[PDB]
C-alpha cells in the first residue's frame, strides 16, 4: 500500500551520493570450499 | 546476525559502477535514458 | 499504563511517557535473557539486538519509581 | 546428556494439567476415581462416587516472568448408570492476549493475537464386569502457536486421536493388620494421523503416542485413614530417530532421516519395540515411571508425595511433588508443587498448580 518512492531510507531526502565499497562473488557450477569466499558447503542427495 | 533476507524491504536499485566511480560500463554516468540501458530483469520475492 | 512497547522489523523501541526508563530485561518463551540493559536512564529506548530464536519474547522494564511492568511482544 | 529424544508433535498433551496428579509425579492411571481422570485414565469414571462432577485446573507457565502463559483443563464427567459415564475435556495452554504494534503514535489500532494450543476430548466408559470397566475416548487437538507475518503461514494444524483405556478395581480384601484395596490401570493414548504444521504431508510429525501402565494397594487404618501407595510405568509408541547412523557423512545421516520419516503412524506404533541397536536391557530405558503415596483424612484432608522419574538420555525429566487437597463441602480445592531433581531447568519449577473441583448429582455406591 506504500507509494512508490526514490526514498529508501525514508528520511524524506533522496541522496544522490556513490560512495561504497563493492564486493563480489562468482557464480560457477564447480564452485568448491576454500576459494571465492566459500566457508562450508552442505550436500543434500535425497530429497523428497 | 542482522537479517536482510525480507522480501519487501528491498526495491529497485540504480544504475552500479562496477570498477570505479569513473567506470562507465553500465552507463551510469549517463544523464539520458541510456542511463538504463543496461537493467535486465530481476524478480526479488518469497514463494507464498 | 504509560508504555509503549513496539516492534517494528527486527527491534524494539520503548518509549515511557511522563516517566524516566531505568532498566529494560527481555526474556524469550525458554527464560533466557536474551538482552540486559541494566543502566540506561532515559525516556526512549531502542534496542535493535534481540536474536529471538522464537516469536514470542517477554520484556521487563522497571521505571525511575520501581514500576515493574511486563508486556509480551511478537518479534518482527 | 539427553541423546536422541522423541521428536512429537503437540507435546503439551504429554504435560499434567491437574493439581492432583502432577502431585503425584504425573500419575492417574491407578489412582482413585476423580474428576481430573481423562488425560491419564477415563476406564474409572464409571467407578466415580458422584453423578456428576466439573473441574477448572491451572498450571502457570514462566510465574516469575510473566502470567498470561499457562495451560488451564475444563473437565465435566457424568454417570447416567452405574455402568456407564459420559466424559469431557478441554485442555488449553496459551501465552495470553499478546498485542502486534510496529508504530509509536498512541492512537493506532493494535492487532490483538493469541498463539494458542487446545485439545478437545470426549470420552465414553463403560464398566463391563463388577470390577472391570473399559473406556473409548476421541480428542480433536488443535495448535495456532505461531503468529502471521510475511511470507509465514499461522494456519492452525488439526489432529484427531483415539484413546483406549481400561481400570480395574477389587473389592476391599481384609488382610492381618488393614482392609486394603487393590487397583490397576492401563491407556493407550494418542492413536491417529500424523500433524503436520506445515500443512505439507512431506513434513508430517506423529502424535506423541503414549502407553501407561500402573497399579496401585490401598492400606485402610480406622476406617477413616487411607494410603495409597501407586506405581505407574509410561512409555512412548513413537520409533527412536536414528543417532550417530545405521546405514559419505552427511549421505547416511540424512538417509536414516529419510527413512525414519517415512514410516506410518499405524506401522511406527509396532516399530517403537526396538528400532534401537540396544537389546532389551537398553530398551527398558524407554520406560519412565512415577511412584506416589497419597495420604486421605475423613475422605476430606489430601496429602500426596511422589517421585516421577524418566531416563536421563530422554526427556531427564526427574522431580518431587508435593501436593495437598481439601474438600469443604463439594468443592475441591487441590495444590501441587515440585522440587526438580534433574541438571535440566524445568519449565514447572516454583509453580503452584491449582485446581477446582465442584461434585453435584447423586450418590453412587462404591463396590
Ligand atoms: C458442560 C458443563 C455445563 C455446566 C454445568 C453447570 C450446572 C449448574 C447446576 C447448579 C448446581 C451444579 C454446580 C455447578 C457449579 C460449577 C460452575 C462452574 C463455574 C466455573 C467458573 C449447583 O448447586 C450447588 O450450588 C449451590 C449454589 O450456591 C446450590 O444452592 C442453590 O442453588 C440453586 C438451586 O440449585 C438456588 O437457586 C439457590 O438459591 C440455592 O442457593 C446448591 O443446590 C448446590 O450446593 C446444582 O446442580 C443441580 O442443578 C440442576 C439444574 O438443572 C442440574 O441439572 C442438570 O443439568 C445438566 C448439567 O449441565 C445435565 O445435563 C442434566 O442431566 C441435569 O438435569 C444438575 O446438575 C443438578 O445436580
Amino acid at each position: 500500500t506504500l507509494p512508490d518512492v526514490e526514498d529508501i531510507n525514508r528520511d524524506n531526502t533522496m541522496s544522490t551520493i556513490n560512495a561504497y565499497y563493492e564486493y563480489s562473488i562468482d557464480v560457477k557450477p564447480g564452485m568448491q570450499v576454500g576459494e571465492n569466499y566459500i566457508t562450508d558447503i552442505r550436500e543434500v542427495t535425497n530429497v523428497d | 546476525t542482522i537479517d536482510m533476507r525480507s522480501a519487501y524491504a528491498w526495491s529497485l536499485a540504480s544504475t552500479p559502477f562496477i570498477t570505479s566511480i569513473n567506470d562507465n560500463t553500465f552507463n551510469a554516468n549517463s544523464n539520458t535514458l541510456e542511463y538504463g540501458f543496461k537493467r535486465a530483469k530481476l524478480s526479488w520475492y518469497t514463494i507464498d | 499504563d504509560g508504555l509503549l512497547i513496539s516492534v517494528k522489523d527486527k527491534t524494539i523501541k520503548v518509549t515511557s511517557a511522563k516517566e524516566n526508563i531505568k532498566e529494560v530485561n527481555i526474556f524469550d518463551i525458554t527464560g533466557k535473557l536474551i538482552y540486559n540493559k541494566k543502566k540506561v536512564g532515559n525516556t526512549e529506548l531502542s534496542i535493535s539486538n534481540l536474536q529471538s530464536a522464537d516469536q514470542v519474547l517477554l520484556v521487563k522494564v522497571n521505571l525511575e519509581n520501581n514500576a515493574q511492568i511486563t508486556r509480551k511482544v511478537i518479534f518482527k | 546428556d539427553i541423546e536422541r529424544p522423541i521428536t512429537t508433535g503437540v507435546p503439551f498433551l504429554l504435560v499434567a494439567a491437574d493439581a492432583r496428579a502432577a502431585g503425584l509425579g504425573d500419575q492417574g492411571v491407578a489412582t482413585s476415581s476423580d474428576v481430573f481422570s481423562q488425560q491419564w485414565n477415563p476406564a474409572k469414571y464409571a467407578f466415580a462416587e458422584d453423578a456428576q462432577g466439573l473441574s477448572i485446573s491451572y498450571t502457570p507457565y514462566l510465574t516469575d516472568l510473566a502470567n498470561d502463559i499457562s495451560l488451564g483443563q475444563v473437565t465435566y464427567y457424568n454417570k447416567i448408570n452405574d455402568r456407564s459415564a459420559f466424559a469431557g475435556s478441554f485442555r488449553y495452554f496459551g501465552f495470553g492476549g499478546i498485542e502486534l504494534r510496529q508504530t509509536g503514535d498512541p492512537n493506532e489500532p493494535t492487532r490483538e493475537v493469541n498463539p494458542n494450543e487446545f485439545a478437545l476430548d470426549g470420552s465414553y466408559s463403560l464398566k463391563l464386569s463388577e470390577t472391570f470397566s473399559m473406556a473409548v475416548a476421541a480428542r480433536y487437538i488443535r495448535s495456532n502457536l505461531k503468529v502471521a507475518t510475511e511470507e509465514i503461514d499461522a494456519s492452525a494444524a488439526g489432529s484427531f486421536a483415539v484413546d483406549v483405556a481400561g481400570f480395574y478395581q477389587s473389592e476391599e480384601i481384609a488382610y492381618s493388620d488393614f482392609n486394603g484395596r487393590w487397583r490397576a490401570g492401563f491407556n493407550i493414548q494418542n492413536l491417529g494421523p500424523k500433524i503436520s504444521y506445515d500443512h505439507d504431508d512431506l513434513s508430517a510429525n506423529f502424535l506423541p503416542a503414549n502407553l501407561r501402565v500402573g497399579g496401585g494397594f490401598d492400606f485402610i487404618f480406622d476406617d477413616y485413614n487411607k494410603l495409597g501407595v501407586s506405581l505407574e510405568l509410561t512409555k512412548l509408541l513413537v520409533p527412536t530417530p536414528p543417532g550417530p547412523g545405521t546405514p559419505s557423512q552427511s549421505q547416511a545421516d540424512e538417509a536414516n532421516y529419510k527413512k525414519y520419516k517415512d514410516i506410518g503412524w499405524v506401522s511406527g506404533i509396532f516399530k517403537s519395540f526396538g528400532d534401537a541397536p540396544g537389546g532389551f536391557s537398553e530398551e527398558l530405558k524407554e520406560i519412565t515411571y512415577s511412584a506416589a503415596a497419597e495420604y486421605m483424612y475423613q475422605d476430606a484432608f489430601a496429602m500426596r508425595l511422589g517421585y516421577y522419574h524418566e531416563s536421563p538420555m530422554k526427556g531427564a525429566k526427574q522431580f518431587f511433588s508435593l501436593g495437598a487437597g481439601f474438600k469443604y463441602s463439594m468443592i475441591k480445592v487441590d495444590v501441587s508443587y515440585l522440587f526438580s531433581a534433574s541438571k535440566v531447568k524445568n519449565p514447572l519449577e516454583n509453580t503452584l498448580r491449582f485446581s477446582l473441583t465442584f461434585n453435584f448429582g447423586d450418590k453412587y455406591e462404591t463396590y
